[PDB]
């Protein structure tokens, strides 16, 4: 394995990695779940490793996206972050979600639709 | 049955799984209410059918012996003698097959 791991066992062995200098471009049918895919790289590159992430999330705002990310740790949702109140074990749980995402390494920047020379810079 | 379990050890709720199937059914639900007056115990008795009132009212009285009519749909208390009428909101799990607080 190179590389940056992808935190999914099997993708790893194919690709080694995620490693430096090269452009990985990910296409998927509207509503597949390619920003949940790219999403849950991001997390584990961030939370497992210890190297920062950035993400630029032209369409989906920056907050909006951090519950996506938080949902997808602490195995939390259905009861449901959206819809207000949540059971004792949702709440010790988002506590946790947000404690170990805390300290992750992540950037987000949702300016509405940006030029590639931003994004460089 | 009843009757026997709360002079031998103590009775503090009966819980009936469903009416409809129990063997007119208004004379069974005046039945049930007078149980519920002699044991001084809540007594629930569950039944099958949106929902509102009509949908059980059509199939044998109930409406006016029983004090409390909740619906599962959202809890709806749509009849309560106590005071309030309105919408509980419970979670439920499946899994483990709970209904949980909120």
């Amino acid at each position: 394995i190179t590389g940056i791991p992808t935190g999914f066992t099997e993708l790893d062995r194919m690709t080694s990695g995620f490693q430096r200098s090269d452009l990985i471009i990910v296409a998927a049918r509207p509503s597949v779940g390619k920003t949940a895919f790219a999403l849950n790289i991001a997390q584990n590159v961030a939370t497992k490793t210890n190297e920062n992430v950035a993400i630029f999330s032209l369409e989906m705002s920056a907050q909006q996206l951090v519950m996506r990310m938080l949902c997808a740790e602490g195995n939390i949702n259905a009861q449901n972050l959206r819809t207000g109140k949540l059971t004792p074990e949702d709440w010790g749980k988002l506590t946790m979600a947000m404690g170990s995402l805390s300290n992750a390494g992540i950037y987000i920047d949702d300016t509405p639709s940006i030029r590639v020379s931003d994004i460089r810079a | 049955k009843c009757r026997r379990l709360k002079q031998e050890s103590g009775l503090g709720m009966i819980v009936i799984d469903y009416l409809q199937l129990i063997q007119e059914v208004s004379e069974i639900s005046r039945s049930l209410k007078a149980l519920a007056r002699e044991l001084e115990v809540p007594v629930i008795a569950l039944s099958q059918l949106r929902p509102m009132m009509s949908d059980i009212r059509e199939s044998g009285s109930i409406e006016q012996d029983a004090d409390i009519v909740a619906f599962l749909y959202e809890i709806i208390i749509a009849k309560q003698r106590n005071g309030p009428v309105g919408t509980v909101q419970l979670a439920f799990i499946k899994e483990y097959n709970k209904f949980v607080n909120l």
